[PDB]
């Protein structure tokens, strides 16, 4: 059952047969060697990913799958804050619900429908054995059950310890196995006393058992459009990415421009950053937060472009209460934060830190 | 006899043990109720002052309200709001004066109105509860002015605006009886009834003089607005009662709070709020002690309780502390609140047995005034 | 020290609450914040208003009228607080009433209470 | 009551200054002015700034990160005043410093000090300067 | 033997007996002199505060100044004025914040300037004398800003205007050396030298890092602007002295105010203004007692006096009280002022012998900061 | 000497031979039956007095001589306050310097010069005898000496107990021989706690041995011109009575419009009031003070005229610090002050109160 389901998902995950031209698997964009993100250079660099047809670019940055299985299913909590879900806009409830969507998305894996997904599954004798042992005889002859089963296998694969090993230095330090360096401890202290912890910590107080450095909420931090990614996505220069509000069922205009607080785990190796991969450097992403706190000229300017950050793609619902902290991060605290953030790199990616 | 602080520790340790999360946030005070008590600390004439909002049943501070120089607190009897008239200056105790009325939500304690009073018109005096007073409907606050002459200021709390000053005779204190009417106590030993409109010379009528010029009526009489009862001790513990419920003044028979033997042995009332009146029980409480005749503002260690109708002594409690002010919750089985200005402590007593139940200490610098709502 | 005992005047220390002239003082003795028995501290403003009392002077067996005046425009000193009420009448006899902040007439419209002075203005009658 | 003696944390009364979480509190315990251990009293504004201390819980023998937060926009409560300084460092290490009025990020720009809450936000690590 | 109050009673009795008339008026404070001492009461973070002007010789309060929230007092060494940076709010502790500098005439205590500081730029922190500082010419007041980042505000006392904010690095405190330069202490353990013109980024230079990360320099160094001597104790009673008297920082032999065996038997500096520096005697006074290592803000009952050159202990006084803060008059045969926050009492000591001469009680609520002028 | 000098002054005081047409003695304007003030009606009522010519009117009200002997000689005290002197503008240093001036004032007794005064004194054998006994033979032949000796005699006579007997009810109450009525005692209490005491008490603090209800200072209380008196005196519509500034040697423009605080002894019997006799009634004089305090419109209206009090004659240097007390006298307090002030009437003029009351 649970091993075997996940092993099935493991097959599917790397199988380009689930793409129209059979040129792309999940693993093409969520490359395990790149904390399950897309190392492939496209028109907008690494901001966005290219689909199976070799032309179509998405309009959002491919996120890591690492630790995505710790995100609760999408729900509105008693304070009226939306939490959890999958995708940058929480439009998928959970992993299972998310898994079939790349397969059928014409700008990603581009399979025409569930039936064509099922037919590719029937081509492979290994799948007929694998899927039948777990979900019963004839499962692949029924497109719905086939596609749901593929989705469940994928979700189960993503829930394995491989995707969320909690073996970062931060983890070893919290178990008393290791000590942070001075700079990393400074970084941590800053992280938990400054505004970051207001959103990139699981809990408001007390101690999380499996901290993933997100509270799973939705916030508009006022980011600009990634012009070249937006050009590449072909959604047009008139387009506005409304974030959470694009989730079907969410109607509240207070949610326009809000995106899910990403886990900062492996953040050091999953550039570029933000939902549109607008920032190539981690340091830049940290610096962006100073635009709300710092009175200095250098705070209005994206150090990667030398030009002003740009106006928010969505100018309302900014989380100003959290972002206008009254204190700006000096260079040493930015260093400290980068250091701390790098401690959240899973063991197997520590080699990628250069 | 497990304390506030001990129960909290226990509860917090359990949430940590259980991994219980909670959002740090701003608490709401519990709903106003009959056992809520307010203590104002005029802080011995300091430029800034504090009111403590207290759950008298628990003996717990549930909130605080900042104020200025000798603010006058008022508490709507029905619990809907509290307010004060206060005074600030641009540079602490000097510079431009601004008198203002703030009205506050009684659970969030947030100001819901801030109403400037023009020309700095408040009377600045050691706090006498009945020098600023709400009309029974809660819609108007009436404040006394002494300078240049006695006058009363009218503030519309519904429209959040100062209305007008009213010219009055040589009289003092403000006991409102209607949306447009209040009584004052005059120098000539009468009461003055003042009936006022949005404009015009107010209708002012005096009662018969009800005390001789050598009988001294204290600055802190008890007034139940809901009963229309004005209970007004003299220096000797002679207690004048005036029934204003009919809308005009009827003088009730005088009672002595102390006996002839007690008086001959030097017993007299004394303190600040020396007298309390429990509306439902029709009972007078009077802070008394043996004292020289001119030690009338000193604390007292004894509370006599007497039936307002007959004058019959019902109890003499030995308060066990130096008490300057008393008041009572207005519910059944009332608490008898005994405020020590010197201890900065509200002692909360069972008003039937006199037994001390609990206490709330650290109530500012010189707390003197207890206010309860009469919510029943 | 027995608060309820008859006040006993002395004519030997003006910073003490039983100093003879303080028989109806309410607040703070100005002498303890940089004023003196009959002068205000620097920075404060001297009221022209007053209230009186007849205070027995055990030095000379005579009672004198003390017409107290407030020093105003400063927050309360907090030094040598005293409250005596010899012959003090309720607010409706304001000339002998001492809870009133008698700061009227003070320069710059000063009305905050800092401390009180205790000057003699006549012999009782 | 020996002010200079080593601080002896208890886990039995949050209103006393020897309560284990108050190990670097400076001011007044919010629980005494109508707040609670981790919530502000009515009328005040909770700051988003904090200073942190690693405080020893005598009960489980563990050290927890208390990120103190100020409740602002009221004059000081004057009840349950407390000043402890476990691991407290000078102002140039502001993250551990507790004379600072940490009212930054409070609603309405409230910057006056009323009281301090003592919530947990981690299980130390640790610190170098204070374990 | 006869106290101030007694002498005043005899004088008043003589005046009455002689028939001597005298005009009630506002007194002038005695000319500022070496023995004037100012005690600031931050009042445990109260929204309004008091400064006491004290004649240390007679142990007499000779006046007072009111302040707002955590004001920074500065006293011009030449006695020509005092000033503070203060903060008020339009409704006691809430509403619009005004930061402002007041300058006062030191005999009339009248304000001679009130200069608004734009955008509420003051650092609100338990009072550190060197978070706001006069330049030696007295023409400029510099105040530290923490939010959004370390910065320093330049206030022209002569023009009576705020000029501008200087961007500094990650540093703290302000020790002005010249009309256009001051030093600050940096996170990285250097001092920074900051020279400002009328325009442009200032020019900033860093000394050598002079202490390790785990050596903790207290918030209250003693700085003698005239001697250019910055005296900077660490938590263990180790004392840096830095000489800024040539325009650049030079580091004197670090000295130890305690002995190894004292340390080992638990002696460490402790309190608020833990250190005083007497310029003409070149002598450091350090408050110390037996305390745990993290009780560094508690009162001490011992002062040790040591030569600044040698590090030799000249005396150890048993103060006979819980002392939080010390300072000294800067004249010959200096007083040693020992301020007890707890007792609210300034104990005035013969600095030579350490005996208690006299004391001044009732100094507010939680007095912490002693300032004197260096008039010599 | 002292007895006899006074006794000579007594004779001069009532001697009309010291006026040009011999119609007028000191006692004509300073009538002993009226507490030494002028009961005679002139063209401005009793506001100003008529001289020996029968036509000339003064511009100022004739003040009492009672208690004038307690006033110190004119001086500047160390606080830069001017004090004492005689005349409403202190222009005379003392009684002696004052005494000759009415004699030679063409508006008053109108003798042409000292010589004419001496010639009168010589026509009278009792003066030859009285002056010679006290001042020596030939005194009346030397006009300077005779005039100075007459002034001295007159000053001596004013210093007698007859002028300052201290036998008013207030004096008897202060000795403990009687008590105030309750209205009088309230009046007394108000007097001594309100702003009256800042000007109408001898001392700032302590107790005066011989209280005359003035500090002898000079204060501009912002009085209007008394039009009718000013008409009668002929000084002109553009004339300004500068008060103390008119004293020769005072140049400080800050003294313009300040007048000597009068003794409030016999005030009940010496109306009309103020330096120009502008208010006829004692109660009006008291009510004038509420102009600076009361917010009521009535407080700006002179109850005697029903019109505004008027612009001050001298709109600067008003004593606003003392005047603007922030407290208004209600009618109970004005009645009480009247009652108290009436206690200041000397025993012998008590019978005059009936009519005032
Ligand atoms: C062509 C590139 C590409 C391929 C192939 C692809 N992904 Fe994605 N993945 C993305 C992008 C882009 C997003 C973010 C999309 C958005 O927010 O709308 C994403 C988001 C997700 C998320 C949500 C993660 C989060 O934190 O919100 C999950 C889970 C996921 N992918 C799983 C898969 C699986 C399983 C497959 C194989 C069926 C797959 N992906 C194939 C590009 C791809
Ligand atoms: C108000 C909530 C909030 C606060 C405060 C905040 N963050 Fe974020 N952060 C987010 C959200 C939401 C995103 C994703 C935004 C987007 O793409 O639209 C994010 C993105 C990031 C990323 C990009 C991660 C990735 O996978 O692309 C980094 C790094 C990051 N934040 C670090 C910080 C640091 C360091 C602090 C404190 C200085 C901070 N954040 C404060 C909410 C917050
Ligand atoms: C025509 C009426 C008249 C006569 C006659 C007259 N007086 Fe006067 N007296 C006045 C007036 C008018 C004043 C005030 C004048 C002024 O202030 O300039 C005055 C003022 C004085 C004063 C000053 C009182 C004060 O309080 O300032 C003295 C003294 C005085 N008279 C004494 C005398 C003596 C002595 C005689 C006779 C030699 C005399 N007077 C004759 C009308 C007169
Ligand atoms: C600022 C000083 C000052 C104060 C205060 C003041 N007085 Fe006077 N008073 C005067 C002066 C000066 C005169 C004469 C004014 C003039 O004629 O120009 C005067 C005149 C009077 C007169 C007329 C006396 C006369 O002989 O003509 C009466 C009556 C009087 N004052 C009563 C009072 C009373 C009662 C008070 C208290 C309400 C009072 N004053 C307060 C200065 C003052
Ligand atoms: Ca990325
Ligand atoms: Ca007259
Ligand atoms: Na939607
Ligand atoms: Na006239
Ligand atoms: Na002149």
């Amino acid at each position: 059952a649970d091993d075997a389901l996940a092993a099935l998902g493991a097959q599917l995950f790397v199988d380009p047969a689930l793409s129209r031209n059979a040129t792309q698997s999940c693993a093409t964009c969520h490359d395990p060697a790149r904390a399950f993100t897309d190392p492939r250079e496209g028109k907008a660099g690494l901001a966005v990913s290219v689909g199976d047809d070799g032309q179509s670019h998405g309009d959002r940055n491919t996120p890591t799958l690492g630790y995505a299985a710790l995100v609760p299913a999408f729900h509105r909590d008693a304070n009226g804050k939306y939490k959890g879900g999958q995708f940058w806009d929480g439009r998928a409830d959970d992993l299972k619900q998310q898994a079939g969507q790349p397969m059928l998305n014409p700008v990603q894996m581009a399979m025409p429908d569930r039936a064509a997904v099922a037919a590719r599954l029937r081509d492979d004798p290994a799948y007929r054995t694998g899927f039948e042992a777990l979900f019963g005889k004839g499962v692949l002859d029924d497109p719905e059950r086939a596609f749901d089963a593929a989705a469940e296998a994928l979700a189960a694969y993503q829930a394995t310890g491989e995707f969320s090993p909690f073996d970062s230095k931060y983890d070893r330090v919290m178990r008393g196995e290791e000590k942070f360096t001075p700079l990393e401890e400074f970084g941590y202290t800053v992280f938990i006393t400054w505004n970051c912890r207001l959103c990139h910590m699981q809990r408001k107080q007390g101690v999380a058992e499996r901290e993933t450095f997100t509270n799973f909420e939705y916030h508009n931090i006022g980011l600009p459009v990634n012009e070249t990614a937006r050009e590449a996505s072909g959604l047009g220069a008139d387009h506005v990415d409304h974030g959470l509000l694009a989730r079907p069922g969410i109607e509240d205009p207070a949610q326009s421009g809000r995106f899910k607080v990403p886990s900062l785990r492996n953040v050091a190796v999953t550039g570029p950053y933000m939902h549109n991969g607008v920032f190539t450097d981690l340091r830049t992403a940290i610096l962006f937060y100073n635009k709300y706190t710092s009175r200095r000229p250098e705070a209005k300017i994206n150090p990667e472009t030398g030009a002003p950050w740009g106006e928010p793609e969505v100018a309302r619902n900014l989380s100003l209460a959290e972002l206008q902290s009254g204190l700006m991060l000096d260079d040493g605290r930015v260093d400290a934060l980068v250091a701390f953030l790098e401690t959240l790199t899973d063991r197997r990616y520590e080699p990628l830190l250069e | 006899q497990e304390t506030q602080g001990q129960a909290a520790a226990r509860a917090a340790a359990a949430d940590l043990a259980a991994g219980q999360d909670d959002e740090p946030r701003i608490l709401e005070a519990p709903a106003p109720d009959a056992r809520r008590v307010y203590v104002n600390d005029p802080a011995h004439f300091a430029a800034v002052t504090q009111q403590f909002v207290i759950d008298g049943e628990a003996g717990r501070v549930i909130g605080m309200i900042d104020g200025g120089f000798l603010p006058n607190p008022v508490v709507a009897d029905d619990g809907s709001f509290i307010a004060h008239a206060s005074t600030v200056f641009s540079r602490i105790a000097r510079g431009e004066r601004t008198d203002y009325v703030e009205v506050f939500d009684p659970v969030t304690l947030l100001p819901t109105a801030d109403i400037e009073l023009p020309d700095a018109p408040r009377f600045l005096v050691g706090t006498y509860p009945w020098m600023t007073s709400l009309t029974p409907d809660g819609k108007t606050l009436l404040f006394y002015q002494f300078s240049p002459a006695p006058a009363v200021g009218v503030v519309d709390l519904e429209g959040k605006a100062f209305k007008r000053m009213l010219d009055v005779p040589d009289c003092y204190h403000i006991f409102p009886t209607a949306p447009d009417t209040f009584f004052m106590h005059c120098r000539d030993g009468s009461l003055a009834k003042v009936a006022f409109g949005t404009e015009g010379t107010p209708e002012i009528t005096h009662t018969e003089v009800f005390h001789p010029e050598d009988e001294f009526l204290i600055n802190h009489p008890a007034y139940s607005q809901k009963a229309g009862r004005l209970v007004w001790p003299t220096y000797t513990g002679k207690i004048h009662q005036i029934d204003l419920s009919s809308g005009d003044a009827k003088f009730l028979p005088a009672v002595e709070a102390l006996t002839e033997a007690e008086r001959a042995d030097g017993w007299r009332p004394g303190g600040w709020q020396q007298v309390a009146y429990h509306r439902a029980l029709d009972r007078i409480y009077l802070l008394v002690d043996q004292r020289d005749e001119w030690r009338h503002k000193t604390a007292s260690r004894f509370v006599v309780v007497l039936d307002a109708k007959t004058g019959e002594r019902l109890a003499k409690f030995e308060m066990g502390h130096e008490i300057d002010s008393i008041n009572v919750s207005q519910d059944e089985k009332p608490l008898l609140y005994a405020l020590s200005t010197g201890d900065k402590t509200l002692y909360i007593h069972d008003a039937e047995s006199g037994e001390e139940l609990r206490s709330v200490n650290q109530l500012g610098h010189g707390p003197q005034v207890i206010t309860t709502a009469d919510m029943g | 020290t027995d608060p309820r005992a008859k006040w006993v005047p002395q004519d030997n220390d003006i910073q003490a609450c039983d100093y003879w002239r303080h028989c109806s003082i309410d607040g703070n003795i100005c002498d303890c914040s940089g004023g003196s028995l009959t002068n205000c501290p620097p920075g404060t403003k001297l009221a022209t208003a007053s209230w009186v009392a007849s205070c027995y002077n055990p030095t000379d067996g005579q009672s004198y009228l003390i017409a107290y005046r407030d020093c105003c425009g400063y927050n309360v000193s907090g030094r040598c607080p005293c409250l005596n009420t010899e012959g003090e009448l309720p607010v409706y006899r304001p000339e002998f009433a001492n809870d009133i902040i008698w700061c009227f007439g003070a320069e710059d419209d000063a009305m905050t209470y800092h401390c009180t002075i205790s000057p003699i203005v006549g012999k009782a009658s």
